[PDB]
């Protein structure tokens, strides 16, 4: 009987020249490597007390990944990836109660390639305050997952929108949430 | 302390010896460490994926590279010929998977966070179970020691992405005075079932 699965997931994408490196434990991100600053970023900072990782190793791996991608691209006679549009769900971390701090979750699922532009709107207004996001999480069907977060103060007057853009989408997806 | 990383293999740059709507080309690489009954049996899968479609894989059960699609033929044959990088991957179940388990086990396998339970009316009675880990959980409704398997609807398990889970289980009933409702939750993070009554 299987109990746990640890997955090291890397990828490279042309012509975007984007790539990531992360470890997955039962669907949760353990950590990822910040390629630009070359530092290990643990999902929970508490994780860094118990373990360490040489961030440099990720960059070398990704370089081997690009190398093999160039060969695979030419071998496949430049066959491009088939776009798969994302499934979008908006949820809260906890049940919403008035004037008590909560967090909006924008869940992006079942999509490829791993490129998405996500914007948070409140009452028509673009917001950047306190926003955060995970890396592109792996799936067994080799599609991708991604989480977007927006801390917020529950109100009867305010209305929110999560807008997601993807090449696999006919038109951008706006998902609604209200009290 | 140091967490260990597996390194992918370079494809042959010489197949025959010496001699924005733009299309996207994607290459994915996965080292999957599957653990059965703790660390008794450990399986390693190296998966090579081009445009969401796996082309070649190494299975510790197989002990060598196997092509998954026609695109994967050259990689399997080339890598299998290197008969001491194949030896290196066979013992990766120990050097990589099992190693990462021992390091990881403290804050992953043994990670336990007690669920927060709240019960409130909405014609409906909602039992909210949030902030718990791991995901395996069972939530049941009690009507003063009697339970109904009718009119019960659950959202199922929701992964918040921050190593916490939540779920909502609602009971269809218009709460009259006098009756007593009880939501009971069982989870590995607790040593005795959580009760919240209404």
């Amino acid at each position: 009987k299987e109990e746990h699965v640890i997955i090291q997931a890397e990828f490279y994408l042309n012509p975007d020249q984007s790539g990531e490196f992360m470890f997955d434990f039962d669907g949760d991100e353990i950590f990822h490597v910040d390629m630009a600053k070359k530092e290990t970023v643990w999902r929970l900072e508490e994780f860094g007390r118990f373990a360490s990782f040489e961030a440099q190793g990720a960059l070398a791996n990704i370089a081997v990944d690009k190398a093999n991608l160039e060969i695979m691209t030419k071998r496949s006679n430049y066959t491009p990836i088939t776009n798969v549009p994302p499934e979008v769900t908006v949820l809260t971390n906890s049940p919403v109660e008035l004037r008590e701090p909560n967090v909006l979750i924008c869940f992006i699922d079942k999509f490829t390639p791993p490129v998405v532009n996500v914007t948070w709107l409140r009452n028509g207004k673009p917001v950047t305050t306190g926003v955060s996001e995970t890396v592109f999480l792996p799936r067994e069907d080799h599609l991708f997952r991604k989480f977007h977060y927006l801390p917020f103060l529950p109100s009867t007057e305010d209305v929110y929108d999560c807008r997601v853009e993807h090449w696999g989408l006919d038109e951008p997806l706006l998902k609604h949430w209200e009290f | 302390m140091k967490w260990r990383m597996a390194t992918p293999l370079l494809m042959q740059a010489l197949p025959m010896g010496g001699g924005d709507t733009r299309p996207r080309f994607l290459w994915q690489l996965k080292f999957e460490c599957h653990f059965f009954n703790g660390t008794e049996r450990v399986r390693l899968l190296e998966r090579c994926i081009y445009n969401q479609e796996e082309s070649v894989r190494f299975d510790s059960d197989v002990g060598e590279y196997r092509a998954v699609t026609e695109l994967g033929r050259p990689d399997a044959e080339y890598w299998n010929s290197q008969k001491d990088l194949l030896e290196q991957r066979r013992a990766a179940v120990d050097t990589y998977c099992r190693h990462a388990y021992g390091v990881g086990e403290s804050f992953t396998v043994q990670r336990r966070v007690e669920p927060k339970v709240t019960v409130y009316p909405s014609n409906l009675l909602v039992c909210s179970v949030s902030g718990f880990y791991p995901g395996s959980i069972e939530v049941r409704w009690f009507r003063n020691g009697q339970e109904e398997k009718a009119g019960v609807v659950s959202t199922g398990l929701i992964q918040n992405g921050d190593w916490t889970f939540q779920t909502l289980v609602m009971l269809e009933t218009v709460p009259r005075s006098g009756e007593v409702y009880t939501c009971q939750v069982e989870h590995p993070s607790v040593t005795s079932p959580l009760t919240v009554e209404w």
